[PDB]
């Protein structure tokens, strides 16, 4: 009666045999897959704590496209044949940090740390599309990401390092 | 690319693979909700406690995703993400005389501090239009410009410029039960038109 | 020795990789259930019936819980004036009536929505104005008075009088309230994982609720994704309900609030109303001041009394006022009980002070910097509460900020912009602050630590303070590393827990570094003394060899450390005794451009000079200054909570409540820490930094007022010495309407 | 004040309701995995291959772990002579090679069974005699010598020499080894819930294997379902493997051993072989003693050296012996490494001692009680290691036990039974014991506590000791209550953990009550001193009032306590300095009947009088005497481990290893604690009780030997002074074989043979 949902998370095949249409990707990542890096901060698309990168072959444009999305509003049933990247998909203190992770950490851009994965994924996405962005492109990537702790200055300053 | 069916506790979701499936499904289930970005429907279900037991996702259909540059304007499929509309319009603005891009520029101003990249990469054009919020930032531009809407049902087809009559009352638009919004032509501006 | 070095936050790398564990990231037990609060939709009403029929049909529904289920006691809250679960009557929208427990959080959400309550509405009191009209107050009038008021006013060249309102603020910690409760099944024992700044009250309120000794309850706090005062007491609303569910079911139970629930239920900063009368000389010299403060406390006392006390202690800001009377009252209303929010009543009182100070300057037609400077305290001065200002560094901060911000040159250029522009105006203001350091309740100024050295020489530090992003654990590691004379890599802090350090004060009042720093230091000293003989026996040996020798000689490598802040004890009866240990000082200068036609504005540049003594960590301390400043900029310019007339909150998420974004911060944002200003009163000459910078946010508000003043001087009745009321927050609505023109008319 | 009152074990109601939580009772995390050890089936071989292909096919299989997976160190054990996982060579049948991880314990089991190992055998050494022949020892000979042996042997009227073997013992704690390891995923942090007596070593060994500082590892112990020494070090064989699986998978992982795995892998009591020579007078007075002890240590050092030191310290039992030389050697063998077991080498050496003493009395043809009494130390005598016996109470225990057991009248009745019965005989023996109290390693005699008083006046006590059934926590609450002068209902102990009290010694040597008692008492004095000003201000107020006033005055209600046992430090080079703080004493009289035709026997009556100073809790202490005695009755009579010639344990469950049962205990079983003998040296005048009474179970062995002697006077010969060897345990086989008669000899078939 019911079809299989197949997607990928951090390079790994996820085969959901009983997808519920109501299930969000945030719920799936956190509570089925056990990938708790992606956070719930509002559930209404306004804070970006739940930011992940989505990737797919665009039949029209021909290429693979990469973009950021709020996992709190993404129904898993929209993700058939899509590839999800989370904060744990890009680097780890157990293996090696991604440069985006190192620089936000070392630049004092993370205080309580709850917005950090979301902002990391916003910057990371930007770099997957534009490896040499401008300062303006950098500020722009974060219009969907809130931080209550840092006053934002350190985050931009650490990421400015990626421009020119 | 084929039609997928998912079944949960309260909701049935059908991923339509072709325009025909969509129109057939919408005829069979006039009340079905069409989800693309889910940035409206996910909010109505969580926060207004609405239940929509039948959902059709048309995001896969090539016709709802087509960007078409014509003599009169640029046509976007209804499922085109707002970031795609933005990028297409930013590309047209940099290439065309200023006198042909007054409307594109207005659309782009409304899109500027409109949410963030995450919402704009998944929010559809058709979604913002048919939602018909009193505070939609795009509907007033589309209305003021007479942006043309191609509306389609099983068999029938029409193209109406958006005018005041398109929004009769609270959160309602002038489409019949079996109809969907297919594409949206945003016009080039004319000489002596600002 | 890293003390004074910009060592990054110890957890930042793991925070960036998504490896740092917050409460809801803890894995679930196989049998773990989920709780969701069922809450009042009425501001004031009798509960007639509760019907759970529909909830019971939801898949995975376990139970509904209410006051009848509680084994111990339904009375809770700091002053024992709250219910855990409301019984006959609700007293605010958001008031907790019960909870559903289900097998998934989605099922608990669904079941909770379908719980049907029947009410009989009773008449409600929502506004401060309503509360005053009904004499609906908690306790009696608070008052600080000094000098002779009916002498000062007799003597004053002029007076200014008026009324000012300042709206509240939601904490908007990125991680909302969260508790996991694990029932052990033996002797009422329960272990709780909680996002709270107050593991002591959590522990005590759970035990009281359950009817069980406090020794049965273990509360553990790894870290919070922000607290800001909001998890200092209101975290128990979730914790106690979760404990009850664990007790009833015998299963582990968790709850993390959705943002909308959190905004409605858990309280925010106190809104303040002030009526004031200031008397002054033609010179701008203040001669008398009378201020009556009113806070909107909501539907319980909570911390409201202490928040008003702090307000009263700061109604002077940095100004000497010979004759002064301040009063405070706490308004009892049908709103969620309001609570601690970074600043704790100080920013409200300081804002009231800068508001009239700004009106004094306008009335006298003098430059604002001149009137502020001429009224400033001097070194050795006493405050209105009769405490001496020792090491009063505002004059240095002021002078250095003026110089480095190029204030006088840019003031010229602001004036040029204003004469050259019709529908956009620039403003520029420079503001000081002082903020007193200590809990104003003397008994909270105590701190414990517990340190173990294991036989490999690695050190485990435990102290009563919690980490919420402020880098307290980092600072304690730098302290211990310096005190033990070993590198930081040998030292670890895992968590805060009631079984390692009991009876701890909430992590609050900006004093945590000072007091836990001292506790940690004393414990380290004890360790060094015990190790000293072994050092002498093996002088060219290593830390590891010394520890192992001490171990084998049966010398204990475990110790407590304790600190009690000396010489605190202010009396409202005698208007004497120190209320604070010392003060933290700062000055900010901010420039804005407003859009006269839209009420929008752009923050152009801000320069801050802050006295934090000798910083333990300049990077953390600057980070604290910038964070606090931006929270203050949000309080005064962006964030607005809005209620229906029936008292129900409208603004319940980031789409209707705007905290500062990446684009809200000043384009040029400079922060310097005052150099060569050691503080004899705290650990390693440092000073508390967490809360004192927030009020500097007001510099953006007074820059806005300055720009509105220019817009009015262009388009309305032209009196240079014309005053108008601008409440906080200065939103686009208020800014626009105040720019009276041919369109507003 | 409940000290001296028979307060039930505080967890007893919860144990009877099934509400008390042991390690495997803890709920599983949603993602929690299960581990099963993979173990050697050869005594001594090269590992040529491990094949996991069939295990990989088992539903739920996660991974196979071996030495290559370890991030830090594969070198473990108390003396660093073990591997976590064996790499190239195995050195005993239970030797851990790797582990399977799966999604259920049934799937872990299934997959482990089907892991195939290829070996090339090497020359194995299994028995003590194998090890002696091959010179296979750990370390060099241990020795205590006093007086002049040549002189002693010359003055002797009689000399008896011989050899004696005592078999080992499996702990048989009802709860087997169990660990849950929870990896936090930050900074190498791990939290382990473990059935262990030694949280400190667990924490260290896990840290060591992971290559992370000790401060990252938290070990918590609520309670054990029995320990008996077997959880003092061998618990880490399971803990470290589970930690590795947790590290590697990032999931919570647990393992609880099946009984058969536990008996095979985790080691038991040391079997001892003794070669002895005693010189005595025709009076029964001992003048010279020479004993060489050899223990079977198995395939690592573990606690073997300390166990042998304790054996030498007890080779005198309660007897003054002017000229004495005891040596000990540890045999290095291809068996699972043997470990602590209640008594810790004491029972083996005390058994050896009672054996030659029993033969002295037979040689002299004197009553055994008389020979024991004559040779007994007196108050203030020095031991062979030159410690003074102060407060030597065996004389008192002996007299009261003789009287209360009606020994002399019962001796007549046993003689009358033996005169009237041909194929059944009764035996009766009375035996003393002394047991030294302290760790013989001086640095372990240290203890910490941490006490918090909360603002409601409730008190949380934490100390370094672990509860394994002995009622340590019960006793620590009774102590804290008396010290603080508050009811016990105000005090609580939750568990033992390394983040509350660090660097704890293992819960062992019977000294826990003594040393944690003192640490708790000192913490309590500290609290009392801080509350004293408030009590003075409000002398008629409540505990709760004083506590709140102290909190409000910013006086800390949290403190450590620590105790370090004074004046300890014995030197083998000088044969001098105190090895022990004091001694616990006791006497047991036991009566048995044997069936000379089958070897079966019945325990008829046992009387015990034990000196436990002024008991903190007579109900708990009487419980300990009874429990320890029954374990000794098991050691000496019932319990027998048995191996294939290739070194493979045959006896791996209750069907083939018989611990005492309800039906095993003496029909009349009486225990008395000696009255009015306060012990000045320990907490509230009490004495250690854990281990001291276990040797008293030998009274049953020596009653059996007495009965056999009767059987032999009946049917085997007429030599009244014959000394036959009877090894421990005296199982049916050994008893039956020793009653030489017409059936053992086959004379009943018409053949000639060696009976009368
Ligand atoms: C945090 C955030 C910020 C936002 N800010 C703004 C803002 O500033 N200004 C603004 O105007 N909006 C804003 N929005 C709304 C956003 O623009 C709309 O939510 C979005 O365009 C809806 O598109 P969707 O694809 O996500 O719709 P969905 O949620 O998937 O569907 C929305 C509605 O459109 C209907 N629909 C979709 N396609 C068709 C079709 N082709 N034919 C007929 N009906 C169709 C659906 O049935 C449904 O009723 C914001 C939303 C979020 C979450
Ligand atoms: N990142 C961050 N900084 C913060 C807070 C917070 O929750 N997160 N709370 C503030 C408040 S309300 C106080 S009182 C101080 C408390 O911490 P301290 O005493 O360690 O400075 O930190 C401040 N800075
Ligand atoms: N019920 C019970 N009693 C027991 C044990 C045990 O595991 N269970 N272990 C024994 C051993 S081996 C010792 S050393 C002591 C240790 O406890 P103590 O130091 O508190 O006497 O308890 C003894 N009594
Ligand atoms: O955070 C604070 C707090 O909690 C309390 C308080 C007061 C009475 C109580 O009974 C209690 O538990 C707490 O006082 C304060 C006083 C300050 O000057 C500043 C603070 O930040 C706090
Ligand atoms: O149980 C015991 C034990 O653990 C050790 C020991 C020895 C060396 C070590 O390095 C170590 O960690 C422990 O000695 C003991 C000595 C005794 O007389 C009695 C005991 O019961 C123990
Ligand atoms: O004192 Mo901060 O928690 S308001
Ligand atoms: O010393 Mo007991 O653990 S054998
Ligand atoms: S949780 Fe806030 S945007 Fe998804
Ligand atoms: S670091 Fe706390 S919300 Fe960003």
């Amino acid at each position: 009666t019911a079809d299989e949902l197949v997607f990928f998370v951090n390079g790994k095949k996820v085969v959901e045999k009983n997808a519920d249409p109501e299930t969000t990707l945030l719920a799936y990542l956190r509570r089925k897959l056990g990938l708790r890096g992606t956070k719930l901060g509002c559930g209404e698309g306004g804070c970006g704590a739940c930011t992940v990168m989505l990737s797919k072959y665009d039949r029209l444009q021909d290429k693979i496209i990469h973009f950021s999305a709020n996992a709190c509003l993404a129904p898993i049933c929209t993700l058939h044949h899509v590839a999800v990247t989370t904060v744990e998909g890009i680097g780890s203190t157990k293996t090696r940090l991604h440069p985006v992770q190192e620089r936000i950490a070392k630049s004092h851009g993370s205080q309580c740390g709850f917005c950090t994965p979301g902002i990391v994924m916003s910057m990371y996405t930007l770099l997957r599309n534009q490896p040499e962005p401008t300062v303006e492109e950098i500020e722009d990537a974060f219009q969907g990401n809130l931080c209550r702790c840092t006053g934002y200055r350190p985050i931009l300053q650490g990421f400015r390092t990626f421009a020119k | 690319p084929k039609q997928l069916r998912f079944e949960g506790e309260r909701v049935t979701w059908i991923q339509a693979s072709t325009l025909k499936e969509l129109l057939d499904l919408k005829a069979q289930h006039p009340e079905a909700k069409l989800v693309v970005g889910n940035t409206e429907i996910g909010i109505e279900m969580k926060f207004k406690n609405q239940l929509f037991p039948m959902i059709i996702c048309p995001a896969w259909i090539p016709e709802l995703n087509a960007v078409e540059h014509g003599p009169e304007g640029i046509s976007f499929g209804a499922a085109c993400a707002l970031s795609s509309v933005e990028k297409t319009l930013l590309e047209a603005v940099a290439k065309l005389p200023t006198q042909k891009t007054e409307v594109f520029r207005g659309v782009l101003e409304q899109l500027r501090w409109f949410a963030g990249k995450q919402v704009k990469s998944v929010a559809s054009l058709g979604g913002n239009i048919i939602t018909a919020s009193p505070i939609s930032d795009l509907n007033p531009v589309f209305m003021a410009s007479g942006t043309k809407l191609t509306i389609v049902s099983r068999g029938t087809r029409r193209t109406v410029p958006m005018d005041h009559t398109f929004f009769p009352s609270y959160r309602k638009t002038l489409l019949g039960p079996e109809e969907i919004l297919l594409s949206i032509e945003i016009p080039y501006s004319r000489e002596d038109e600002f | 020795d890293t003390v004074g070095r910009p060592l990054p936050h110890l957890a930042a790398a793991m925070q960036a990789s998504g490896e740092a564990v917050y409460c809801d990231d803890i894995p679930r037990y196989e049998n773990e259930l989920f709780l969701r609060l069922v809450t009042s939709t009425r501001a004031h009403a009798k509960i007639k019936s509760i019907d759970v029929s529909e909830a019971q049909k939801v898949p995975g529904f376990v139970c509904f819980l209410s006051a009848d289920d509680i084994p111990g006691s339904n009375e809770t809250g700091l002053f024992n004036d709250e219910t855990v679960f409301a019984k006959d009557t609700v007293t605010c929208v958001g008031h907790i009536i019960g909870a559903v427990v289900a097998d998934t959080p989605e099922h608990a959400e669904r079941a909770a929505h379908v719980v049907k309550v029947t009410y009989e509405d009773l008449p409600a009191i929502i506004t401060i104005e309503d509360a005053i009209k009904n004499n609906s107050f908690y306790g009696s009038e608070l008052k600080i008075e000094k000098g002779d008021l009916k002498k000062g006013f007799s003597e004053a060249d002029n007076v200014v009088s008026g009324e000012l309102y300042i709206g509240g603020q939601d904490h908007f910690y990125l991680e909302t309230h969260c508790t996991i409760a694990i029932p052990k099944g033996e002797e009422g024992e329960m272990e709780l994982f909680v996002s709270t700044q107050n593991a002591m009250k959590t522990q005590s309120f759970v035990a009281k609720m359950l009817g069980v000794p406090v020794n049965r309850i273990l509360v553990r706090v790894k870290r919070m994704g922000g607290g800001f005062g909001g998890k200092e007491t209101r975290s128990t609303l979730v914790s106690v309900a979760v404990a009850l569910a664990a007790y009833k079911t015998g299963h582990p139970v968790r709850c993390m609030l959705d943002r909308n629930e959190d905004m409605l239920i858990t309280g925010g900063r106190h809104p303040f109303l002030a009526r004031y009368k200031v008397g002054f000389m033609k010179t701008g010299t203040i001669v008398a001041l009378e201020v009556d403060h009113y806070s909107n406390a909501g539907n319980s006392r909570d911390l409201s009394h202490s928040i008003m006390e702090r307000a009263l202690f700061h109604m002077d800001n940095c100004y000497k006022i010979p004759n002064i009377r301040g009063t405070g009252r706490l308004c009892k209303t049908n709103l969620s009980s309001n609570t601690a929010f970074r600043g704790f009543g100080g920013p409200q009182a300081l804002f009231i002070a800068e508001n009239w100070m700004s009106e004094v300057a306008v009335t006298c037609g003098l430059p604002a910097e001149e009137v502020r400077w001429k009224n400033m305290y001097k070194e050795g001065d006493l405050t209105h509460f009769n405490q001496r200002l020792e090491g009063f560094s505002v004059p240095r901060c002021w002078d250095e900020c003026l110089k480095s911000s190029q204030y006088y040159a840019r003031k010229s250029e602001v004036d040029k912009f204003n004469k050259e522009n019709c529908w956009k105006k620039r403003g520029l203001c420079i503001i000081p602050t002082k903020f007193g350091i200590s809990f104003t309740v003397p008994f909270l100024n105590q701190a414990g630590a517990l340190i173990h050295v294991y036989t490999d020489g690695s050190v485990l530090v435990s102290h009563g303070g919690t980490e919420m992003g402020q880098g307290l654990h980092t600072k304690m590691v730098q302290v211990a590393s310096k005190a033990l004379k070993i590198p930081i890599s040998k030292i670890y802090i895992s968590e805060t827990s009631t079984n390692t350090v009991p009876n701890s004060s909430p992590t609050a009042a900006s004093v945590s570094t000072d007091i836990y720093g001292q506790a940690v230091y004393e414990a380290c000293q004890t360790i060094l003394k015990r190790l000293e003989p072994f050092k002498k026996k093996n002088p060219d040996g290593s830390w590891e060899d010394w520890v192992m020798a001490a171990y084998q000689d049966r010398v204990s490598l475990s110790t407590t450390g304790f600190y009690r802040t000396p010489n605190l004890g202010y009396s409202f009866e005698t208007n004497s005794g120190n209320a604070f240990h010392y003060f933290t000082y700062g000055v900010a200068c901010s420039e804005v451009e407003i859009d006269c036609l839209t009420g929008d504005h752009k923050n152009l540049r801000t320069d801050i000079v802050m006295d934090v003594g000798s910083s333990l960590n300049p990077a953390i301390d600057i980070g604290q200054v910038e964070g606090a400043f931006v929270q203050g900029l949000g309080l005064f310019t962006l964030e607005e909570l809005h209620y229906s007339p029936e008292g129900s909150l409208h603004t319940r998420g980031p789409s209707t409540y705007k905290i500062p974004a990446f684009g809200s911060i000043p384009t040029e944002f400079r922060v310097s820490l005052l150099r060569d200003c050691p503080n004899k009163k705290a650990i390693y000459a440092s000073k508390a930094v967490g809360e004192p910078p927030l009020f500097l946010g007001a510099s953006v508000f007074f820059a806005i007022k300055d720009a509105i003043r220019a817009a009015r001087a262009q388009h309305t009745n032209n009196n240079t010495k014309e005053l108008f009321r601008l409440d906080s927050p200065a939103t686009p609505e208020k800014i626009r309407n105040a720019c009276v023109d041919k369109f507003t008319t």
